[PDB]
């Protein structure tokens, strides 16, 4: 369970004590991990990571290589709470502001946040399609909800996001098939003996950062088990195809 | 700027911080 930082930037004082709280809950040593790091004069400065920019030269799986870099390198978010406050209801316009602060104050992220990030540095790439991708899935009776940003070049998928597991976020867009993307996370959470359940995929989003319009978070909802191995890739592909005469 | 400060000072603790609960969670 986690805190949403919900006052902005620098974190209040009520929020920040709320944090150092969780922390000496959830961590053995408690009280020392604060005691050594609040205040301390001496604690490491970080780089603020280098937003990416790109030559026109630059072909677009590289540009995704670079973005997923960038997203690596503001680091899994650890802490137990979320420094930015993501309304998913919101007009693209306001999440892609928050984008932009989230790029100048660089602080650690999980999972939503980063597809927020993606969106927000791919606008620049047209000939790039977008859709959010949500998974959720079952281990040791709990139920984990998880979100990535699909991709969409020349034809072949791929994915974008922030996980705490390597092979639960960055796909290259080599996938041939929306289908074969899919199965690969399915797969990906079978070794770490979790049960896939649902995947929601949304549709295709705007490149025009001033956009009003909301993401669609759930337009497709895929019951895994109920459907089965063949219906299961037929509505995927089905959504696929939407997708792309929709353009 | 105080709330650039502030900020500054957060973002090291938060960075701080989070090396010692990544370190925890694996
Ligand atoms: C996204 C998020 O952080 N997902 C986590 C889920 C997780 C997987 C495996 C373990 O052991 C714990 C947690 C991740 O992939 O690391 C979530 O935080 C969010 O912002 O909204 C999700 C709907
Ligand atoms: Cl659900």
């Amino acid at each position: 369970p986690f805190f949403v930082n919900r006052g902005g930037l620098p974190v209040d004082e009520a929020t920040w004590e709320r944090m150092w709280k969780h922390v000496a809950k959830i961590h053995p040593d408690g009280e020392k991990v604060a005691q050594r790091i609040r205040g301390a004069t001496d604690l490491p400065k970080i780089p603020i990571p280098s937003v990416p920019t790109f030559q026109p030269s630059t072909p677009v799986p590289e540009r995704l290589e670079a973005v997923q870099r960038y997203i690596r390198e503001l680091q899994y978010n650890h802490t137990g709470t979320q420094f930015f406050e993501i309304k998913k209801s919101r007009p693209l316009t306001g999440l892609m502001d928050l984008a932009k602060e989230m790029t100048k104050e660089a602080l650690p992220i999980k999972c939503l946040e980063a597809v927020i990030l993606g969106i927000y540095l791919t606008n620049s790439m047209p000939t790039l399609e977008r859709f959010p991708i949500s998974f959720k899935t079952y281990f040791s009776g709990n139920y984990f909800r998880h979100i990535v940003l699909g991709v969409n070049f020349a034809g072949r998928y791929g994915a974008l996001g922030m996980s705490r597991r390597e092979d639960l976020m960055y796909k290259p867009p080599a996938f041939r098939t929306l289908s074969e993307l899919v199965l690969d996370f399915e797969a990906a959470y079978g070794r770490c003996w979790h049960v896939l359940k649902k995947v929601k995929l949304g549709q295709s989003v705007s490149h025009d950062p001033h956009s009003v319009e909301q993401i669609e978070w759930k337009h497709s909802v895929l019951d895994v088990e109920r459907l089965g191995r063949d219906d299961f890739r037929k509505e995927l592909e089905r959504h696929a195809r939407d997708m792309r005469l929709k353009i | 700027s105080a709330q650039q400060e502030l900020k500054q000072r957060q973002r090291a603790e938060i960075y701080a911080l989070n090396r010692v609960m990544t370190e925890l969670e694996q």
